[PDB]
DNA sequence: CAGTCCCTGTTCGGGCGCCAT
DNA sequence: GCATGGCGCCCGAACAGGGACTG
């Protein structure tokens, strides 16, 4: 309804997308039928033909407590190549200080892009095809009117608008700050839980005023701390064990320069048994202290920067717990992070996985503002089968996968 | 005829100009059973003459039909679709039969020369045009635009089925109770009517469409059991395939082995247990489809089990929506699976079979678990749902699966059907080191430039074998160090190496491998009841590989 | 260290199956 | 100088990326 159109300045000699659509269950299929005819119907969206040669794929969320299927596009494809657009020209400003808080807290502001409308040359690149069942008929083919959901230029051409709309909450709250990321907002105070909730739903009102209603979750980034790499301790020390131990003690040796093994390998010397238990000496128990203490302050020289993405790596642990880590240059790691289980009777892996993605990249975000590429220890064909099934979140990130297994009884846990 | 509907707007790609490519000579039979069809073409507005001014040719054939008595007006277009838009195409994964629910009362209906009724994009005429001689070629004949849809363009079929949406569109919303299958012209229609209004319904479809000029001769469905749909038998309660006609001759081709195993593969529908592992490892080799090559005798084996279960007469069920659906699968071959799909105790849906090596060094459950997603993300496409499954496997088989596993895995809701062969994962190496044994130190080297490495171990009690190398790789000589510590040690061992690679595979705990080498390694692993493997650095003041690094030396 | 070699695993193209033009 | 599109199977060519060795 408002405004013009904005001019989308795609890179020279880069075409548009061309994944092709993934089958979906009748739940999600039968799901987003209507919701493209009630975006239909309202305009939002045209119906298009072949002569489209581009497309993305689409499917259906549903998440938790709420029971209305949100509609994501795969948009992860069409945005590398609108990066100059939305990183350059209409870039939405980080802040520094927004980790720094109590609480933060997680708003849907999807709706309210189906307001302003799309460049018309521009939009020949936003389509879609809605696949039926068995092939009933061949998929329909639709295309965008007003900006999309989840490009990550919707919001930076509404940004403008959005600025403006929170004229009043930010200008009389300078304790709160926000962050807009693609299809949720980001509302993070400083004081107390019960007298923020209500913040919260105060500032749902003021949105609520001009055409936004959609109910979110609470997280703290204050109870974030790091976790490096505990060296067990034992009475008893087999060779086994001190075989191992060096071997943790190697990789370690790549992230700190000050890791000193030698003194320590010296009582090894000879082929010996496995078994035998060995005594440790005065010059070795110089070194499992010197070492047990310089593993506690992070890797100095290294620091942060955006001119290179973000890389994310996970380590199956067992238990349902897992481990990972964010680094920007390999071995110059960001955050050492940990997960625990969502506790038992949901002994799934890949649920957890894709739990685990989402609470990594909610942290790449408010911390810095990005999105990590996740060296996913899964198999190809594993995960592209059920990592919608269990998916709950407006956002979807770029990946790889890694294969190769751990090898000294797991570097960290 | 045309005229109804809309013109799609196609454009040539960008730079370049239209087809300009001499028409070949033809059959002379041909010719004139050719002449025959563009005149009666021209007659209904399909086509229309030019002149000089069109520069444009573009050759042309001919092909009888499915019948033999009508022929096929064929385009070679190959030089204009490297010049034409490239579309995206709107047609999906076929239908299938077993993916029907049953309705009291159905036919279908096709239409008549349905590519010569949807107009074609006006500017877009003056790249089709073809030329064909006279009849003994001393005149030039006539050359007429195809002013209708071709039939060998760039993407020809993309634009019909599209426009065939629409029109139907209209229809859906009239009758949003009837189902509607449309595959290109040929449409499934049936509903739980009464043959009253079914019947109206179909002369009021016939009507929607005659208006919108879709002309469908009396050569509809009939009603009866005999119902011929994307290639099948639509019985009212089974169904079954085309009946399958097994080429069968005294010697074999490169090309006529793969005409069989297409024709075999489509069986696996409905039949269950047919493979083909051995019959397609003659395929392997850079090979010409004249070249001829005589059956291996584990080949002519299946062709000829094969050949006996066609013989034998079946037929599947129909989907029903309100019932559980259940895939029970099991193993077969080296490397092999057939699974069986159904709802009914004994009437199944559709059959299957996977046969591929994910890999070097797979195992049974890691093949089963692919096994498993691939008759999902099969299943997704058929019915919206992923179905219950019957696996042969014990529940603490795969409970010490995925918890000693790295790569995160994971199967639906499944039981343990007993029936052999019954996958297991044989051997298990220890956690933890073992008192009472040999503690052999293995590691191997090779040189880049001769090729030759000499690989072997030392222990604890005074222990060394170390041997030559004729053509081995710097990893392969550290696998060759883990073979010998598996020849020359008890039941009881203790190995440690240098190597993630030798690491690694042994690790994962596999069965099956593609290097003989580890095949071998495995025959003893199964064998020893206490394993324990160990890693060390390679280059490092470690003891015991200090040693065996300075045996393999030269 | 930048440069080579191995080894693995994924992606591409080519021919066949079947459906339809 | 013998066509299009879709899905499927199978197979070797090409491409890619990670670890270990080398002047």
């Amino acid at each position: 309804s408002p405004i013009e159109t904005v001019p989308v300045k795609l890179k020279p000699g880069m075409d548009g997308p061309k994944v092709k659509q993934w089958p979906l269950t009748e739940e999600k299929i039968k799901a987003l039928v209507e919701i493209c005819t009630e975006m239909e119907k309202e305009g939002k969206i045209s119906k298009i033909g072949p002569e489209n040669p581009y497309n993305t794929p689409v499917f259906a969320i549903k998440k938790k407590d709420s029971t209305k299927w949100r509609k994501l596009v795969d948009f992860r494809e069409l945005n590398k190549r609108t990066q100059d657009f939305w990183e350059v020209q209409l870039g939405i400003p980080h802040p520094a200080g927004l980790k720094k808080k109590k609480s933060v807290t997680v708003l849907d502001v999807g709706d309210a892009y189906f307001s302003v409308p799309l460049d018309e040359d521009f939009r020949k690149y936003t389509a879609f095809t809605i696949p039926s069942i068995n092939n009933e008929t061949p998929g329909i083919r639709y295309q965008y009117n007003v900006l999309p959901q989840g490009w990550k230029g919707s919001p930076a051409i509404f940004q403008s608008s959005m600025t403006k709309i929170l004229e009043p909450f930010k200008k009389q709250n300078p304790d709160i700050v926000i962050y807009q990321y693609m299809d949720d907002l980001y509302v993070g105070s400083d004081l107390e839980i019960g007298q923020h909730r209500t913040k919260i739903e105060e500032l749902r009102q003021h949105l609520l005023r001009w055409g936004l209603t959609t109910p979110g979750y609470e997280l703290h980034p204050d109870k974030w701390t790091v976790q490096p790499i505990v060296l067990p301790e034992k009475d008893s020390w087999t060779v086994n064990d001190i075989q191992k131990l060096v071997g943790k003690l190697n990789w370690a040796s790549q992230i700190y320069p000050g890791i000193k093994v030698r003194q320590l390998s010296k009582l090894l010397r000879g082929t010996k048994a496995l078994t035998e238990v060995i005594p440790l000496t005065e010059e070795a128990e110089l070194e499992l202290a010197e070492n047990r203490e310089i593993l506690k302050e992070p890797v100095h020289g290294v620091y942060y920067d955006p001119s290179k993405d973000l890389i994310a790596e996970i380590q199956k642990q067992g238990q349902g717990q897992w481990t990972y880590q964010i680094y920007q240059e390999p071995f110059k790691n960001l955050k050492t992070g940990k997960y625990a289980r969502m506790r038992g009777a949901h002994t799934n892996d890949v649920k957890q996985l894709t739990e685990a993605v989402q609470k990594i990249t909610t942290e790449s975000i408010v911390i810095w503002g990005k999105t990590p590429k996740f060296k996913l220890p899964i198999q190809k064909e594993t995960w592209e089968t059920w990592w919608t099934e269990y998916w709950q979140a407006t956002w979807i990130p770029e990946w790889e996968f890694v294969n190769t297994p751990p090898l000294v009884k797991l570097w960290y846990q | 005829p045309i005229s109804p509907i809309e013109t799609v707007p196609v454009k040539l790609k960008p730079g370049m100009d239209g087809p300009k490519v001499k028409q070949w000579p033809l059959t002379e039979e041909k010719i004139k059973a050719l002449v025959e069809i563009c005149t009666e073409l021209e007659k209904e507005g399909k086509i229309s003459k030019i002149g000089p001014e069109n520069p444009y040719n573009t050759p042309v054939f001919a092909i009888k039909k499915k019948n033999s008595t009508r022929w096929r007006k064929l385009v070679d277009f190959r030089e204009l679709n490297k010049r034409t838009q490239d579309f995206w195409e709107v047609q999906l994964g076929i239908p299938h039969p077993a993916g029907l629910k049953k309705k009291k009362s159905v036919t279908v209906l096709d239409v008549g020369d349905a590519y010569f009724s949807v107009p074609l994009d006006e500017d877009f005429r003056k790249y089709t045009a073809f030329t064909i001689p006279s009849i003994n070629n001393e005149t030039p004949g006539i050359r007429y635009q195809y002013n209708v849809l071709p039939q060998g363009w760039k993407g020809s079929p993309a634009i019909f089925q599209s426009s065939m949406t629409k029109i139907l569109e209209p229809f859906k919303k009239q009758n949003p109770d009837i189902v509607i299958y449309q595959y290109m012209d040929d449409l499934y229609v049936g509903s739980d009517l009464e043959i009253g209004q079914h019947r109206t319904k179909i002369e009021e479809l016939r009507q929607h469409l005659l208006r919108w000029g879709l002309y469908t001769p009396d050569q509809k469905h009939q009603k009866e059991p005999p119902f011929l749909w994307m290639g099948y038998e639509l019985h009212p309660d089974k169904w079954t395939v085309q009946p399958i006609v097994l080429p069968e001759k005294d010697s074999w081709t490169v090309n006529d082995i793969c005409k069989l195993v297409g024709k075999l593969n489509w069986a696996s529908q409905i039949y269950p247990g047919i493979k083909v592992r051995q019959l397609s490892k003659l395929l392997r080799g850079t090979k010409a489809l004249t070249e001829v090559i005589p059956l291996t005798e584990e080949a002519e084996l299946e062709l000829a089990e094969n050949r006996e279960i066609l013989k034998e007469p079946v037929h599947g069920v129909y989907y029903d929506p309100s019932k559980d659906l259940i895939a029970e699968i099991q193993k077969q071959g080296q490397g092999q699976w057939t699974y069986q799909i159904y709802q009914e105790p004994f009437k199944n849906l559709k059959t299957g079979k996977y046969a591929r090596m994910r890999g070097a060094h797979t195992n049974d459950v890691k093949q089963l678990t692919e096994a498993v997603q691939k008759i999902t993300t099969e299943s997704i496409v058929i019915w919206g749902k992923t179905p219950k499954f019957k696996l042969p496997i014990q529940k603490e088989t795969w409970e010490t699966w995925w918890t000693e596993y790295w790569q995160a895995t994971w199967i639906p809701e499944w039981e343990f059907v007993n029936t052999p062969p019954l996958v297991k994962l044989w051997y298990q190496l220890e956690k933890e080191p073992i008192v009472g044994a040999e503690t052999f130190y293995v590691d191997g080297a090779a040189n880049r430039e001769t090729k030759l490495g000499k690989a072997g171990y030392v222990t604890n009690k005074g222990r060394q074998k170390v041997v030559p190398l004729t053509n081995t790789t710097n990893q392969k000589t550290e696998l060759q160090a883990i073979y010998l510590a598996l020849q020359d040690s008890g039941l009881e061992v203790n190995i440690v190496t240098d190597s993630q690679y030798a690491l690694g595979i042994i690790q994962a705990q596999p069965d099956k491998s593609e290097s003989e080498l580890v095949n071998q390694i495995i025959e003893q692993l199964i064998k020893k009841e206490k394993v324990y493997l160990a890693w060390v650095p390679a280059h490092k003041g470690i003891g015991g590989n200090e040693q065996v690094d300075k045996l393999v030396s030269a």
